[PDB]
RNA sequence: CGGAAGGGAUAACCGCUGAAAGCAUCUAAGCGGGAAGCCCGCCCCAAGAUGAGGCCUCCCACGGCGUCAAGCCGGUAAGGAC
RNA sequence: GGGGAGGUUUGGCACCUCGAUGUCGGCUCGUCGCAUCCUGGGGCUGAAGAAGGUCCCAAGGGUUGGGCUGUUCGCCCAUUAA
RNA sequence: CCGAGCGCGGGAACAACCGAGACCGCCAGCUAAGGCCCCCAAGUCUGGGCUAAGUGGUAAAGGAUGUGGCGCCGCGAAGACA
């Protein structure tokens, strides 16, 4: 089980042999391991990677007290990668040889208050033969006297997007350690500049 | 004019578990959660002893209850009905099966729910050795 | 019942011998009793339930003895053209039309022999293991009821 | 890019050992195998889990009335808000 | 010839509603039942094989697009694992 | 009997089923139906059986080496049943 934090830098496509391939570029900058979860102290196993250089300004917080007990330059962000304990130092793109497959996590773009048709991709009524005030409406939502109420979790319009979205089995198309870069199969949740964690797949 | 007790004092108690018939034992436990044995019984105050059970992971039960008896559990959603059999309760959370009984034997109101909190069930023992603990039977 | 090394317990019964040791758990509401040349067995009542348990244990323990005594072992024929077998070290590997050659794990405390591509002896102390594992092999390719192919025990051909 | 893999327990069903019932029986003690189904595994929510959990780190005494009871009034610390 | 289950049809009865419980079909959105159409697992077969037939287990998901008619239903065209 | 006793107790809840005809007060007693393991008052009462299905916890023709019990006929140490 590997792990590493990064940002979605953007995406384009490169050529593998005589075939074009769409790839998303992820900057998985050097992550200074900050703490360690252990069965004795924490009840489980994991590692708290930091990421991105923080100015000692916003660090007014006693976060410095956490960084001191690890002697680390203060970072802007830090999340755990479950069940992964690297040697005491720092993780980097080095753990990702090309051809490996990864599970990428990211916060999707936020589609605000979304209609049922965009959210749940409903059908909605006819543009034409009558009705003309329910074109994008969800129509019926229930029955009659029984059950005489609406189901829990019924599909309805609402806020949708900007949620924890994890894609899986993406191919590591490349890896540029000279830049802490990491090329993938393109489709990765969230917008550019968005934090995103990359892990080892569960294909095998 | 009938007597009315004052601020009592929590008598604690320690019950075994092994070999005890689930329901049979569960009865006694309940009657202890309420007063009912303390002659200054007061149905609106709660002063029944604190109970602490241990080795609940060993409870006996007749018939084929271990496979027959299944606990249902409804979630709000459609089809949300879960059917967990006794065998699986003990196999996983076993203190659970003792609770689903005594709780089901306590009164229904707000006080009843307080009483449930006066119950401490473990699979062990090795319960937190606070203070009182007069083992019983 | 000679060859014994039997020993009683709060519920089970040990039976050592030239072959090995085998704990043969038996009903607790039953008297084993150990003579000197043979082991007896006693049931407390003549109720319907006790009858069944008496005879069962009366055999379990008998086989426990005859197990560490002479031991048990089953035979297995392999008819049909291409169908044949051989012994890869401890493990058996047989081919029977399947594109995949069947490798076979030798369970804990059992060993089988193949004195021929057609003959297959399953030698072991634990009668239970012998009976079960023996069948397991036959299951890998039961006999055709339209020919004379596959594994057999040593009984009439299904015609 | 996904439906899985895999682990575990099972349905019909197929068996080992095996009495009651000198034989016979998959069963009554006991055991093995066996489904797109069941329980896990994957993804998402989630401690108002009032049973409100855990870890790392940071700031700590009263400064006036309430003697008893817990509080109560102003100035501040880490820190937060406008 | 005989015994039942179900409450989808047609009825029987006239029990709530006539100081009002809007009737068919379609559309939209579904969810549940299993007496299973498909896929998964089985027993028998008058099962050589491939393909079927019959009963058993099994809802987890799936269950197409058109012609005709307001149609439900049904016929038809072209497909389908269905 | 309800209607007019939708007043009281039992029956989970429930006009007419079981108990019983409410003049008023009581922090006194005996009972009725029904009950006496916990929610819930009162026996985890006593003695003798039966039932292993959760039967009890609400279904038929019909089917079966379920289990316990009385009776009758026959075989048997002159040797049966398997
Ligand atoms: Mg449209
Ligand atoms: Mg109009
Ligand atoms: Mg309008
Ligand atoms: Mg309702
Ligand atoms: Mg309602
Ligand atoms: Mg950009
Ligand atoms: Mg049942
Ligand atoms: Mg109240
Ligand atoms: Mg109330
Ligand atoms: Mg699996
Ligand atoms: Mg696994
Ligand atoms: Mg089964
Ligand atoms: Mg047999
Ligand atoms: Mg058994
Ligand atoms: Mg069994
Ligand atoms: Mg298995
Ligand atoms: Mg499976
Ligand atoms: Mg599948
Ligand atoms: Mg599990
Ligand atoms: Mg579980
Ligand atoms: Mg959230
Ligand atoms: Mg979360
Ligand atoms: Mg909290
Ligand atoms: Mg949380
Ligand atoms: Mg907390
Ligand atoms: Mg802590
Ligand atoms: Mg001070
Ligand atoms: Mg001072
Ligand atoms: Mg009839
Ligand atoms: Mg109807
Ligand atoms: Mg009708
Ligand atoms: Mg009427
Ligand atoms: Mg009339
Ligand atoms: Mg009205
Ligand atoms: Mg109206
Ligand atoms: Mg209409
Ligand atoms: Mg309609
Ligand atoms: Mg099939
Ligand atoms: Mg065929
Ligand atoms: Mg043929
Ligand atoms: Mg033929
Ligand atoms: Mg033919
Ligand atoms: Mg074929
Ligand atoms: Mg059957
Ligand atoms: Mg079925
Ligand atoms: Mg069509
Ligand atoms: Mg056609
Ligand atoms: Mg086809
Ligand atoms: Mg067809
Ligand atoms: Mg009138
Ligand atoms: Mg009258
Ligand atoms: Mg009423
Ligand atoms: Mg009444
Ligand atoms: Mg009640
Ligand atoms: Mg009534
Ligand atoms: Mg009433
Ligand atoms: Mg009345
Ligand atoms: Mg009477
Ligand atoms: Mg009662
Ligand atoms: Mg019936
Ligand atoms: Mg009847
Ligand atoms: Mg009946
Ligand atoms: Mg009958
Ligand atoms: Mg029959
Ligand atoms: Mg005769
Ligand atoms: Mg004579
Ligand atoms: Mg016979």
């Amino acid at each position: 089980m590997k792990g590493i934090l990064g940002v979605k830098v953007g995406m384009t496509r490169i050529f593998r042999d005589d075939r074009a391939v769409p790839v998303t570029v992820i900057l998985a900058g050097p992550c200074p391991v900050v703490q360690r979860r252990t069965p004795e102290k924490d009840g489980y196993t994991a590692v708290q990677l930091g990421f991105l250089p923080q100015n000692p300004k916003r660090v007014n917080r006693p976060l410095k007290g956490h960084f001191a007990k690890a002697g680390v330059e203060p970072v802007r962000i830090l999340r755990e990668i479950r069940d992964f304990n690297p040697e005491g130092d720092t993780v980097t793109v080095e753990i990702f040889k090309p051809g490996e497959r990864v599970d990428v996590t990211g916060t999707s773009k936020g589609r605000g208050f979304a209609g049922v048709m965009k959210r749940w991709n409903f059908a909605g009524g006819p543009d034409s033969h009558g009705a003309h005030k329910i074109h994008r409406h969800p129509g019926s939502i229930g029955n009659r006297k029984t059950p005489g109420r609406v189901y829990k979790g019924k599909k309805m319009a609402g806020h949708y997007g900007a949620e924890r979205v994890t894609v899986m089995n993406l191919e590591v198309v490349d890896v540029i350690p000279e830049e802490n870069l990491l090329l993938v199969k393109g489709a990765v949740p969230g917008p550019n500049g968005g934090l995103v964690i990359v892990r080892e797949t569960k294909k095998a | 004019k009938t007597y009315v007790p004052k601020q009592v004092e929590p008598r604690w108690v320690l019950i075994d578990a092994e070999g005890k018939t689930l329901g049979r034992l569960a009865t006694k436990i309940a009657t202890l959660l309420r007063g009912k044995h303390r002659p200054d019984w007061t149905p609106n105050v709660a002063m029944g002893d604190f109970v602490v059970v241990v080795n609940a992971d060993k409870i006996r039960v007749t018939g084929k209850k271990l496979e027959q008896k299944i606990y249902t559990r409804y979630s709000g959603y459609p089809g949300g009905l879960k059917k967990i059999p006794l065998e699986k309760m003990l196999a996983t959370h076993p203190e659970r099966v003792l609770e689903h009984a005594v709780k089901g034997m306590l009164p229904k109101g707000p006080l009843g729910r307080r009483l449930f909190k006066r119950l401490k069930v473990y699979a062990g023992p090795d319960h937190p050795h606070q203070a009182q603990r007069p083992e019983k039977l | 019942p000679k060859g014994v090394s039997v020993e009683v317990a709060p519920g089970r019964v040990k039976v050592k011998g030239p072959k090995g040791e085998l704990e043969v758990p038996v009903s607790p509401e039953m008297r084993v009793v150990v003579e000197e040349g043979v082991v007896r067995v006693e049931r407390p009542s003549d109720e319907r339930r006790h009858k069944s348990l008496h005879g069962l244990t009366r055999t379990l323990i008998a086989n426990a003895v005859k197990g560490v005594s002479e031991g048990y072992s089953k035979e297995l024929l392999i008819k049909g053209i291409g169908y044949r077998a051989r012994l890869v070290g401890r493990a058996l590997e047989l081919t029977v039309g399947f594109s995949h050659p069947v490798v076979v794990e030798p369970p804990e405390g059992i060993t089988f022999e193949v004195p021929e591509p057609t003959r297959v002896r399953v030698s072991g102390i634990d009668k239970q293991k012998v009976g079960q594992v023996a069948a397991n092999i036959r299951a890998i390719r039961k006999p055709s009821a339209y020919h004379e192919k596959g594994i057999y025990y040593a009984g009439e051909p299904v015609r």
